[PDB]
C-alpha cells in the first residue's frame, strides 16, 4: 500500500485524474466541497489517493495523514498561465511542511491537449523544481481526458516505493 | 493508456458511482448554503445579540468550536459484535429492514434528491421503490450513495455525541467532517420537519448555530455552545446525546468510512460489552500494536 495526497489549485484536474485512474472514464465536474478518496490497484501496489479539494483553509485537519503520506501528486493546469505562479506558492507551502519532508513529489503538468499549454520544461521552470533540495521529485506531462502520462507518473511513484 | 487499464467489476463501479452521487448531494447542500450565506449570518448574529459585545468575534468562536469538534458514531457493544464489525474493514449504513423505505423517503425529501434526477449518477442513488422484502427495486442502487450517520460531539461527551445508541463509539478523523452535512435535529424527527434549510456543510456552521435549539428545559444546545465560546467550563447536561430530536447535532458523512483508515479512536465500553475484561484488553493491545497507534481505548 502507498498513501498519496493529490493536491493543487482548483480546476487543475485533480478529481478527473483520480477517477480516470479508478473508472477509466471522465467524470462530470463535481465541486469538491470536502475530499475524494479512491484505491487503485496498479502493478501489485494499492495506491490510496486522497483528492483534497482545497486545504488552503484546512491545513491542521490533514496533518494527521501527513505522517503516513508517502507521495504527493501536485496537479497544475498547464494552460492557466495567469495562475502558474499561484500554484508555485501553494506548492512551496506544501513543501515547507515538516511532516512531509520524507514524501516524494510528483508534478502533473495537466491539460497538455490544449494548444497554449506549457510543456513539462516550462512548468518545471515556473514552479521552481530545479531549486529544490533534499526532495525526490519528478514532473510528468499529462492529459486526464485521454489518460496520457497518468500511468507514467504512477510508474515513478512505484519505483520510489 | 487504455491498453494498461485493468478494468473494474460492476460492483466496484456501482460503489464509485454511488460515492459520486453522494458528493453531488453535498455539493448541492453547499451551494444552498452559499446562496443563503448573507441571511444565515444575519440570522445567526441576531440570535447572538438576543442572548448576549462584538457578536462577530463570538460567532467566530462558536464556528471554530463546532468545526474543531470530534465526529462520533455510537454503538452498543453488548448488542452487536464489534469484532465482526471491525473485521469488515468498512462501516456501512442501513441499506447494506422495513425502516429503510421511510428512511429513503426522508433522505429524498431532506437532501432534495429529486433535484439530482437528471444527473448521470442518479440511477445509482435512487432506490426506485422498495420490494416486498423492503429491498430496493433498482438493481443499480448503491449503498455508497447514501450517507453514514454520526454526531458532532462539540462538548466531548463522556459516552460520545449520541450515547442513546450505546456506551461505545467510534471517533472519526477530523477530515471526515469536511464531507459531512449537519443538522440541529435528527432528520428523521418532527422538530427537523424535513426542512432542507436546516442543513449546513462543514464550511457554513453559522447555519447550524442559527438553527440549533434553545430549549427552556433539559439540555440546551444554544446556551451550551455560547458558554463554551466564552471560555466557561461546565459539565454537559446528563441528557447530552440522549434523545433524537434536539439533544445532539446530527451529521451525515457523504462518503465511505473504512476501518481503521478513517478512525482516530474506538472507545470500547467495559461495563457495556459482550466480552470480558481480559478479552477486551487483548483486543485493544492486539489492534493497537498492529496499527502502531492508540486506536482502541478501553474505558
Ligand atoms: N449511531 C449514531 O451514532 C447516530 C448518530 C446520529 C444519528 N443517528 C440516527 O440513528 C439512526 C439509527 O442508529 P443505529 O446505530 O441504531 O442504526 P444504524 O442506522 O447505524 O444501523 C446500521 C447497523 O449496521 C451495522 N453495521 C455497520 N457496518 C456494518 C458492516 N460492515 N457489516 C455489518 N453490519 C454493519 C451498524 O453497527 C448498525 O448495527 C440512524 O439511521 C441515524 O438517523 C445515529
Ligand atoms: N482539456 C482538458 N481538460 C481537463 C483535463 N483535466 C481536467 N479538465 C477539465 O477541468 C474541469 C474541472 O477539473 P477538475 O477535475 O474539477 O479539477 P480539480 O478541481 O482540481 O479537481 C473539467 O470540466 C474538465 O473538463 C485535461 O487533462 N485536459
Ligand atoms: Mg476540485
Amino acid at each position: 500500500e502507498m498513501r498519496i495526497l493529490m493536491v493543487g489549485l482548483d480546476a487543475a484536474g485533480k478529481t478527473t485524474i483520480l477517477y480516470k485512474l479508478k473508472l477509466g472514464e471522465i467524470v462530470t465536474t463535481i465541486p469538491t466541497i470536502g475530499f475524494n478518496v479512491e484505491t487503485v490497484e496498479y502493478k501489485n501496489i494499492s495506491f490510496t489517493v486522497w483528492d483534497v479539494g482545497g486545504l488552503d483553509k484546512i491545513r491542521p485537519l490533514w496533518r494527521h495523514y501527513f505522517q503516513n503520506t508517502q507521495g504527493l501528486i501536485f496537479v497544475v493546469d498547464s494552460n492557466d498561465r495567469e495562475r502558474v505562479n499561484e500554484a508555485r506558492e501553494e506548492l512551496m507551502r506544501m513543501l515547507a511542511e515538516d511532516e512531509l519532508r520524507d514524501a516524494v513529489l510528483l508534478v502533473f503538468a495537466n491539460k497538455q491537449d490544449l494548444p497554449n499549454a506549457m510543456n513539462a520544461a516550462e512548468i518545471t521552470d515556473k514552479l521552481g523544481l530545479h531549486s529544490l533540495r533534499h526532495r525526490n521529485w519528478y514532473i510528468q506531462a499529462t492529459c486526464a481526458t485521454s489518460g496520457d502520462g497518468l500511468y507514467e507518473g504512477l510508474d515513478w511513484l512505484s519505483n520510489q516505493l | 493508456f487504455d491498453e494498461v487499464f485493468c478494468g473494474l467489476s460492476n460492483e466496484e463501479r456501482k460503489k464509485v458511482y454511488g460515492r459520486l452521487f453522494g458528493k453531488q448531494v453535498l455539493a448541492h447542500i453547499h451551494s444552498r448554503c452559499q446562496r443563503d450565506a448573507d441571511i444565515i449570518r444575519e440570522k445567526a448574529l441576531r440570535r447572538i445579540s438576543r442572548e448576549c459585545i462584538d457578536c462577530a468575534l463570538l460567532l467566530n468562536k462558536m464556528v471554530d468550536i463546532l468545526q474543531n469538534a470530534r465526529l462520533t458514531i455510537n454503538f452498543n457493544a453488548a448488542k452487536i459484535d464489534f469484532v465482526s464489525l471491525l473485521k469488515n474493514k468498512e462501516y456501512l449504513n442501513s441499506y447494506a429492514p422495513a425502516y429503510n423505505v421511510g428512511r429513503d423517503s426522508v433522505e429524498t425529501k431532506a437532501f432534495e434528491l429529486e433535484k439530482l434526477a437528471d444527473s448521470p449518477y442518479a440511477p445509482y442513488g435512487q432506490t426506485g421503490g422498495f420490494s416486498v422484502a423492503y429491498t430496493p427495486n433498482s438493481r443499480t442502487f448503491s449503498t455508497t450513495s447514501r450517507p453514514i450517520y454520526a454526531a458532532l460531539d462539540f462538548l466531548n461527551g463522556e459516552n460520545g455525541g449520541a450515547s442513546a445508541y450505546g456506551k461505545s463509539f467510534f471517533e472519526l478523523n477530523d477530515n471526515v467532517k469536511t464531507n459531512c452535512t449537519f443538522s440541529p435535529f435528527d432528520i428523521y424527527g418532527h422538530r427537523f420537519g424535513l426542512d432542507t434549510s436546516k442543513l449546513s456543510t462543514f464550511w457554513h456552521m453559522e447555519n447550524l448555530i442559527a438553527s440549533c435549539q434553545n430549549d427552556f428545559f433539559g439540555y440546551n444546545c444554544f446556551k451550551s455552545l455560547v458558554k463554551m465560546a466564552k471560555d466557561e467550563k461546565f459539565l454537559a447536561h446528563s441528557n447530552y446525546g440522549k434523545g433524537y430530536e434536539g439533544n445532539y447535532i446530527d451529521a451525515h458523512i457523504h462518503g465511505d468510512v473504512c476501518l481503521f483508515r478513517d478512525i482516530k479512536h474506538v472507545y470500547l465500553s467495559l461495563q457495556e460489552n459482550s466480552y470480558s475484561k481480559s478479552q477486551l484488553y487483548d483486543y485493544a493491545k492486539q489492534i493497537n500494536q498492529a496499527l502502531n497507534r492508540d486506536c482502541i481505548i478501553l474505558y
